[PDB]
Formats: structure tokens, C-alpha cells, sequence
């Protein structure tokens, strides 16, 4: 086979040390790098190289971060990028960014076409038809279908952030909120983790490409979301923790000359 | 597919462009912009990084030379 494509997006690094050694430079600022990954056929590797560029930073690099996400990538594209959980506003940012990067490195180099959304169209319903339901179907996601795994990492964090403003779970239920508000917005895996939990980055992008991966929310943690897990009714109604019902205004709400002239004076 | 080279190289050509470029300075080129230091005689310094901020903005192309292999 030959290379496909997937762009991650990392603003500026920012400490990808446990979040790419989880799924896989020249300095740790450089620039819309050139990643990798691979998929698989039950035995081995057959050349399908199924590059996922975690491109931490990219400082003047939209033509990098393009040639990252190459046109090689229409059978699979799946964008799987690090996250910070420490805040619902960190996510929530985090999974709309990685749709709007995905949405960028296309729409900001593929201006010449325009009836790839039309093939899209039919491709797509045949592919997210049999990938809809069975969230544990109708969800509000975007214009087209941009495949965008949102891998809420930094979880360990997301306890000192909910004691040092809530002294409680608060944050973490709503970056479980904001998770899940993103994925009904969008349609995707809001697979969360934490520490010692749900390891799944990859795991939602090899099962809709063309391992395991759990979902739960109870541990207060890691709320891990596979792709197809998107609804705004119970969500929406035990949002309410520390909040209201259906919120997003948590993540907006939450990103001698002198001298001598003077002795002279002095002296009169 | 074994022609892993030629694109791999083209793709290269046009990341490496795109990439040795950092916008000179985008108010920020570099990791972060000044901030306080832990416990050393470096309070007021550029940065911990200012050295590497070269390094960084030309790190970009050089990391797409070193990974450009397929």
C-alpha cells in the first residue's frame, strides 16, 4: 500500500511527552513535524503507511500542516490529537479545534476542488450510516464529516484544576459535559483518559478507518466516549452539576548635566 | 507501494519550505514568551529557551528532513 494521512494538532507542543508516548522532532517547539502511524491486516504491516502527523506547533506552517494531511488520506483520515482534561474549556477547545484544524488543512489547500464534499456525501453515508447508532442516530454535527478523534489526555491534572476553583468534581463533570456537548455538536469519540485509564486513542480511529475502547463516565476521571456516542438528552439534563442544563459558556467562560545645573541653582 | 521516495521527497520539499519559515518571529516564536525562573541566577533572563527558540523555528524543517523518509 502506500501513505495515508491524519493531522493531529498540538498547540505549540506544550509538554507531548505522555501524550505521544500513549499513542506513539527537532526541538520540543518545532513546527508542524511529520508524524506517523500504521494500521493493519490480522498478521502484520502491508506498506499502508497510515501517517498520524502529531504536529505539536505550527508556527507560520499551513503548508506543512497541509502536506501532513495529504489528499492520500480519502479512504481514511482519521485526526487523533492530545488534549489537556484539566478544565472543560481545555476539551471542549480541543475537540472544536481538531475539527476546525482537520477543516483547515483541507479547506486551505484544497480551494481548486469543490465536488469532493459531493462524493463525500454519498461515501460518508455509506461509511458514518452503519456508525451512527449504538452510543452505549440524529446528532447536530457539522457541515461535512471531517474524521476527528478528540483524545482528552492530561486528566490527572483535571483534579487539581477541580479543587483549586471547585474544591470538588465539579470541573471534571463538566469537562465530561463539554465533552459530550462536542460530541453531539459533531459526532465523534470523546474518549477521555486519565491516570492508569481508558488507553484508547487510536482504538476509534482503527474501527472507522475505512485493541479495545471503553466508555464510562462514572469514575469522575475519564470520560471516555466511542465514535458514535453523541446525544444532547441525558447529557444535556445531568449537566446540571455545578451549572446549568446544555451548557457551552463553560468553555468561553473558562479560556551630571541635572545635577550640576542643580548644584549651580543651589549655590545661586 | 514502493515509490515511498519520490513524493516523500516532494511532500518534503514543499514542507520543508513551509517549515523553515516560523514567520521570523510570530510574536512568539518560540515555546512561550518571558516568564520567572524556579531557583537560579536567571530571574530576568530571555527565556529557558532562547538559544533553542533557533532551534525550534528551524527545528521545524529539520524534522521534516530526518522524518521524510516515507
Amino acid at each position: 500500500p502506500s501513505g495515508k494521512n491524519i493531522l493531529v494538532f498540538g498547540e505549540d507542543g506544550s509538554g507531548k511527552t505522555t501524550l505521544m508516548t500513549k499513542l506513539q522532532h527537532g526541538k520540543k517547539g518545532r513546527g508542524l513535524e511529520y508524524l506517523y502511524l500504521s494500521v493493519h491486516d490480522e498478521d502484520r504491516d502491508d506498506h499502508t503507511r497510515c501517517n498520524v502527523w502529531i504536529l505539536d506547533g505550527d508556527l507560520y506552517h499551513k503548508g506543512l500542516l497541509k502536506f501532513a494531511v495529504s489528499a492520500e488520506s480519502l479512504p481514511e483520515t482519521l485526526v487523533i490529537f492530545v488534549a489537556d482534561m484539566s478544565r472543560p474549556w481545555t476539551v471542549m477547545e480541543s475537540l472544536q479545534k481538531w475539527a476546525s484544524v482537520l477543516r483547515e488543512h483541507i479547506d486551505k489547500m484544497k480551494i481548486p476542488p469543490e465536488k469532493m464534499r459531493e462524493l463525500e456525501r454519498k461515501f460518508v453515508k455509506d461509511f458514518q450510516d452503519y456508525m451512527e447508532p449504538e452510543e452505549g442516530d440524529n446528532v447536530l454535527t457539522h457541515n461535512l464529516g471531517i474524521p476527528v478523534l478528540v483524545v482528552c489526555t492530561k486528566c490527572d491534572a483535571v483534579s487539581v484544576l477541580e479543587k483549586e476553583h471547585d474544591y470538588r468534581d465539579e470541573h471534571l463533570d463538566f469537562i465530561q459535559s463539554h465533552l459530550r456537548r462536542f460530541c453531539l455538536q459533531y459526532g465523534a469519540a470523546l474518549i477521555y483518559t486519565s491516570v492508569k485509564e481508558e488507553k484508547n486513542l487510536d482504538l476509534l480511529y482503527k474501527y472507522i478507518v475505512h485493541f479495545t475502547t471503553p466508555a464510562l463516565v462514572v469514575e469522575k476521571d475519564a470520560v471516555f466516549i466511542p465514535a458514535g456516542w453523541d446525544n444532547e438528552k441525558k447529557i444535556a439534563i445531568l449537566h446540571e452539576n455545578f451549572t446549568t442544563v446544555k451548557p457551552e459558556d463553560a468553555y468561553e467562560d473558562f479560556i551630571v548635566f541635572l545635577m550640576k545645573q542643580q548644584s549651580l541653582l543651589a549655590k545661586q | 507501494q514502493e515509490m515511498f521516495a519520490w513524493k516523500m521527497v516532494v511532500l518534503s520539499l514543499p514542507r520543508i519550505q513551509s517549515q523553515r519559515y516560523q514567520v521570523g518571529v510570530h510574536y512568539e516564536l518560540t515555546e512561550e514568551e518571558k516568564f520567572y525562573r524556579n531557583a537560579l541566577t536567571r530571574m530576568p533572563d530571555g527565556p529557558v529557551a532562547l538559544e533553542e527558540s533557533y532551534s525550534a523555528v528551524m527545528g521545524i524543517v529539520s524534522e521534516v528532513e530526518q522524518y521524510v523518509k516515507v
